[PDB]
């Protein structure tokens, strides 16, 4: 029905519907930066195991007129109370109240919108707002999220509310409708980000978590602030630019994947027969190896000094040290990529 | 998780990842606001078990502090200050190697953005020590990590799911990855 070859604007997400909103609201003459707040909150939505208002982001944002990339930090904090020995188990790091970090997506939408929104903040709600009173078909990704989590879900009578029809999963095609949700977009749309952080949501959150088990109080909600980071992550590759967030995320990682096989002039020909493409597939795995094997020095640069490792991780020395470490002919032991700790 | 990419008719663009972490999260919904909760402190390193890696100091859990995270979202852009490419990917920790995967694909071996999104994917994090590789791989490509000693292991289902954008001559071109469904827009 289309080529998804645009003229002028294109938003790609993992639901249609949410692809839609976006250019609708690109038409309506919103910035990049209100199409995407419009889209992840459908995504919010439609893949509702995925992302979220109870979950934490990162916003990676290239502004043409000032020719300069930016990086926007909203993930999840631990709160005040959690501390380095509070779980014994993966059980219990996974599930219940203890397992939820402070969500970060509300102050990250503001921020962003408070610096290249052209819309209205209500605006970017709306068309959320009605698909979760309306309801709408289960999507393919959603339907096996369902089936994946089948029995968590039927066990558990708040999810299953939701998420099942006659208590049993909904399946592809079934109409999924979030009557829960929409009322409390709804009083984003008209309160704003303070309803959710110090406004007429937050006890709410509080008993919520609290409730199964988590530590989240008010306090963590109420101090929660979004990170405008000016200078992002770059690489340098051929003729282009990369931009991406430094750790806490993994842009080190993939600066030194990428610096390490830029080194081996991959070209059209790389796949042109088995033999050159099983070496080059081959050099992309020693790769990734030799990347994860530096990530293990990485955290919170609030916390963990990591300036000289990430300087490192992205140097153009470094990466042709490991290179030359990698054989042709074959894979190596662990301990041979010098996986370190301190 | 969940990635999008974004470009306006201006120029400008964004790259975004979000995630509650593990499909749905922690397993809480409010009742009253429906707010479905993150487990993002699985995130954390702890100084007990393996998930795997072993406890890595830089991670552990303290107050106030950010798990780190395997999302890359990301944006390419010309010397000419144009903006070339829009990509990053979600699920489980395949999201740096898809990622880099996409960009080598579209950049270097030369295929559109929907093959560069549609293309095949591996996996390798050193820990665990396993290369795993997506159902429809090229066997040949199988064939030679299987003989310089790589042990691999085909996925059940998919690795990772990709969303891009990529300039070309005749405007911009979009994918959104057939393994999670979506479909983008534009005009
Ligand atoms: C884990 O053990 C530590 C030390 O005994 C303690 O702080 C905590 O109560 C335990 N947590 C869980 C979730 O079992
Ligand atoms: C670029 O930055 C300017 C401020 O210098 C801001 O007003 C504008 O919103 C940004 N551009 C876009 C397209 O958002
Ligand atoms: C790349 O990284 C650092 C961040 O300040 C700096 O050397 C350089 O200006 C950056 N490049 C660009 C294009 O911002
Ligand atoms: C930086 O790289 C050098 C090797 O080129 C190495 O000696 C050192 O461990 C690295 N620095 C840090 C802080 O990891
Ligand atoms: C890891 O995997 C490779 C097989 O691909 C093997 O050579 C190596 O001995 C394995 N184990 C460790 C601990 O490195
Ligand atoms: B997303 O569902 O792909 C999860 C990404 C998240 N944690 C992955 C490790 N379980 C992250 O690192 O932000
Ligand atoms: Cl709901
Ligand atoms: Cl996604």
């Amino acid at each position: 029905p289309d080529n998804h070859v645009y003229t002028r604007a294109a938003v790609a997400a993992d639901a249609k519907q949410c692809s839609k909103i976006g250019r609708d609201a690109l038409r309506d003459g919103g910035s990049a930066v209100d199409a995407a707040i419009a889209a992840l909150l459908c995504v919010g939505l439609m893949n509702a195991h995925s992302m979220g208002i109870g979950g934490g982001l990162f916003l990676t944002i290239y502004n043409s007129t000032t020719r300069k990339a930016e990086v926007i930090n909203a993930r999840e904090v631990a709160p005040r109370l959690a501390f380095a020995t509070m779980f014994n188990s993966s059980e219990q790091s996974q599930k219940g109240g203890l397992s939820v970090a402070v969500p970060g997506e509300i102050r990250g939408y503001e921020l962003a919108h408070q610096r290249h929104g052209r819309l209205p903040w209500a605006r970017l709600f709306q068309p959320s707002i009605q698909l979760a009173r309306q309801g709408f078909p289960v999507g393919k990704g959603l339907a096996a999220a369902l089936e994946n989590k089948r029995t968590v879900i039927e066990q558990q009578p708040v999810l299953c509310e939701v998420f099942c029809r006659d208590r049993k999963v909904l399946r592809e095609g079934e109409r999924l409708t979030l009557p829960q949700l929409a009322d409390t977009y709804e009083t984003l749309a008209i309160e704003g980000a303070q309803a959710f952080y110090n406004g007429s949501l937050t006890a709410q959150i509080v008993k919520d978590i609290q409730a199964a088990g988590g530590i989240v109080t008010a306090e963590d909600l109420n101090n929660y602030r979004a990170e405008l980071i000016e200078h992002p992550l770059n690489i340098s590759l051929g003729d282009a630019v990369l931009y991406m967030p430094s750790a806490p995320l993994s842009g080190p990682v993939l600066a030194l994947i990428l610096n390490i096989l830029k080194g081996y002039n991959f070209s059209r020909e790389s796949v042109e027969s088995p033999e050159q493409k099983g070496l080059t597939y081959h050099r992309i795995v020693e790769a990734f190896r030799f990347a994860y094997a530096k990530r293990t020095l990485l955290g919170d640069p609030k916390f963990v000094d990591v300036t000289e490792v990430v300087r490192n991780m992205t140097s153009e020395f470094f990466a042709a040290q490991l290179r030359a470490q990698i054989s042709d002919d074959t894979t190596h032991p662990i301990s041979y990529y010098k996986p370190e700790f301190y | 998780t969940a990635h999008l990419s974004v470009v306006a008719e201006d120029g400008s663009a964004v790259s975004a990842t979000s995630t509650i972490n593990l499909y749905f999260g922690s397993k809480v919904r409010s009742p009253v606001s429906g707010i479905l909760f993150n487990n993002e402190m699985d995130d954390f390193s702890s100084p007990s078990i393996t998930n795997g890696v072993p406890p890595s100091p830089a991670n552990f859990i303290q107050p106030g502090k950010q798990p780190l995270s395997s999302m890359c979202p990301t944006i390419m852009v010309g010397q000419d200050g144009q903006v070339r490419m829009v990509v990053g990917a979600a699920g489980g920790t395949q999201i740096t190697t898809a990622t880099a995967l996409a960009i080598i694909y579209n950049l270097w071996f030369g295929y559109d953005v929907k093959r560069a999104v549609e293309e095949p994917r591996l996996h390798n994090q050193l820990l665990p020590n396993v290369t795993t590789v997506e159902r429809n791989i090229d066997q040949a490509v199988t064939a030679a990590l299987e003989t310089r000693h790589h042990h691999t292991q085909i996925a059940s289902t998919f690795i990772a799911v990709v969303q891009a954008i990529v300039r070309t001559a005749g405007g911009w071109a979009a994918a959104s990855d057939s393994r999670k469904g979506g479909e983008p827009a534009g005009y």
